[PDB]
């Protein structure tokens, strides 16, 4: 089929140096320009460059020349994407795209084809396991019926985790929320629950957090204050 | 080169027309298209040449430009229409000492739409004042959990005592929960000395204008 | 050429 398949997600520290590829298929590669495209996390889509793979012509992004160097390797239909020495701000998702060439009436192009992307982090954090604290029963619905109770899973690096309640038993009610970076570079996030009040005094609730990256195992049982 | 600036959110109810405008100083005589990306999705082309449609793009979506102004004209609105719009256009100059003709690729910053399909639900605010455990870790961290809200958007503010406090707070973006209504967590990380030298801290949401707040202290 | 591209009317490059 017609596509462009990017090389996989990674974790680099600022310094180092940096070669993402863009793998071509379904159409005549050497034709059809090649664009790159950057998304930090939550933000819109910052233009990096284009380059035409038969002759390696290139117009790059002012916000990205010299900082970065496009390439491609006619054989094996793969554009690249390269840095000599990261910096945190080089963090992004990054997009290979191509450019279309549409051959109606009247000429024009457009990204028709675009990658699923290479999500790059560039941190200095190193690999860290989260502290977990209960997040003691609260009341929520006007102390009618109703009490959140949940844990925090605080300061780990990378992502993800995952967090269960009562080793998966405990599926109801429950939400697990995204992650938030912390100035720190460490990540931290909360999974809830909501439970009857009346339950408070006798049922039991165990949030398990998994961290695989630090092989970081951790159940905490969060009970109702004092 | 020059900026092409995009309304940041359009809402609109399910079944009628919603329009995201792009204007820029050139597009008057450069050719606009329009991209649509999902949350955690990849881009895909809607629009090319100002009006033009790519294959297996329906006819409810079209797009137009008058004057410096591009729109992109969503008839027939669903909540799968959901997510960013971007428009992009070209700008071509060459250089005063030559170099050949230097072409850059310009991008709106998008905007969110967003597809009233349920009625607005006012957000509920716990508080959680710092565990006696990560207290006695040497931390503190409050944690504000919003949930059962709609539409999916609200705005936090934190006050320790009376004054606002915007250092050390983070806020996720609102996600859907199993009822389909919203959630959204806010932290702010404070010293124990801080938590126990304060009378209070508070958590105020901002949902559609509408305030919500808890506040919390030292036990 | 194939390495056309076209800016708007009127206006293209390669």
């Amino acid at each position: 089929e017609v596509q462009l398949v990017e090389s996989g997600g990674e974790v680099k520290q600022p310094g180092q140096s940096l070669k993402i590829s863009c793998k071509s298929s379904g159409y005549n590669f050497l034709d059809s320009w090649i664009g790159w495209v950057r998304q930090i996390p939550g933000k819109g889509l910052e233009w990096i460059g284009i380059i035409y793979p038969d002759d390696s012509d290139a117009h790059y992004s002012p916000s990205f020349e010299g900082q970065v160097t496009m390439s491609v390797d006619k054989s094996i239909s793969t554009a690249y994407l390269q840095w000599t020495t990261l910096q945190a701000s080089d963090t992004g998702k990054y997009f290979c795209t191509r450019l279309y060439l549409f051959e109606g009436a009247q000429s024009s192009n457009a990204f028709d084809l675009w990658g699923q992307g290479t999500m790059i982090l560039v941190s200095s954090g190193t690999t860290k396991g989260p502290s977990v604290f209960p997040l003691a029963p609260s009341s929520k619905s006007t102390s009618g019926g109703t009490a959140a109770l949940g844990c925090l899973v605080k300061d780990y690096f990378p992502e993800p985790v995952t967090v269960s309640w009562n080793s998966g038993a405990l599926t109801s009610g429950v939400h697990t929320f995204p992650a938030v970076l912390q100035s720190s570079g460490l990540y931290s996030l909360s999974s809830v629950v909501t439970v009857p009040s009346s339950s408070l005094g006798t049922q039991t609730y165990i949030c398990n957090v998994n961290h695989k990256p630090s092989n970081t195992k951790v159940d905490k049982k969060v009970e109702p204050k004092s | 080169s020059y900026d092409l600036t995009q309304p940041p959110s359009v809402s609109v109810s399910p079944g009628q027309t919603a329009s995201i405008s792009c204007s820029g100083d050139k597009l008057d005589d450069k050719y606009v298209s329009w991209y649509y990306q999902r949350p955690g999705q990849s881009p895909v082309l809607l629009m090319y040449q100002d009006f033009k449609r790519p294959s297996g793009i329906p006819e409810r979506l079209s797009g137009s430009k008058s004057g410096k102004t591009a729109t992109l004209t969503i008839s027939g609105t669903q909540s799968l229409d959901e997510g960013d719009y971007y428009c992009q256009a070209w700008d071509a100059s060459t250089g005063v000492s030559g170099g050949g003709t230097k072409l850059t690729v310009l991008f709106g910053d998008g905007t969110r739409l967003t597809v009233l399909g349920q009625p607005k639900a006012a957000p509920s605010v716990t508080l959680f004042p710092p565990s006696s455990e990560e207290l006695q870790a040497n931390k503190a961290t409050l944690v504000c959990l919003i949930s059962d809200f709609y539409p999916g958007a609200v705005t936090v503010a934190w006050k320790a005592d009376s004054s606002p406090v915007k250092a050390g707070v983070e806020t996720t973006t609102p996600s859907k929960q199993s009822n389909n209504k919203y959630a959204a967590s806010s932290y702010l990380s404070l010293t124990p000395e801080q938590w126990k030298s304060h009378k209070s801290y508070s958590c105020q949401v901002t949902h559609e204008g509408s305030t919500v707040e808890k506040t919390v202290a030292p036990t | 050429t194939k390495k056309g591209i076209a800016i708007g009317p009127g206006r293209t490059l390669y």
